[PDB]
């Protein structure tokens, strides 16, 4: 559960396991999205 | 080799026991190379689509 409100805003680069299930209970349309990569250095 | 694997690697890779980074010398070969695609062979060395 992350809360945004230090700055009170967490958002760090989470693992990705085998899929993903994501929930907003939101307001400031904040929603916009997403990184996804592996290597971050073009090994692929 | 995996399902729907995409290997475009350009990068040099360590082979045997010697870290290269960044040298392509020994134990460093590059990991492309080209073809030898002349109208010269026969049907075991010419293109197909």
């Amino acid at each position: 559960w992350f809360h945004v409100i230090t700055k009170r805003f967490d958002n760090p680069v989470l693992p990705f396991n085998d899929g993903v299930y994501f929930a907003s209970i939101e307001k400031s349309n904040i929603i916009r999205g997403w990184i996804f990569g592996t290597t971050l250095d073009s090994k692929t | 080799l995996k399902p729907f694997e995409r290997d475009i690697s350009t990068e040099i890779y360590q082979a045997g026991n010697k870290p290269c980074n960044g040298v392509a010398g020994f134990n460093c070969y590059f990991p492309l190379r080209s073809y030898g695609f002349r109208p010269t062979y026969g049907v075991g060395h010419q293109p197909y689509r």
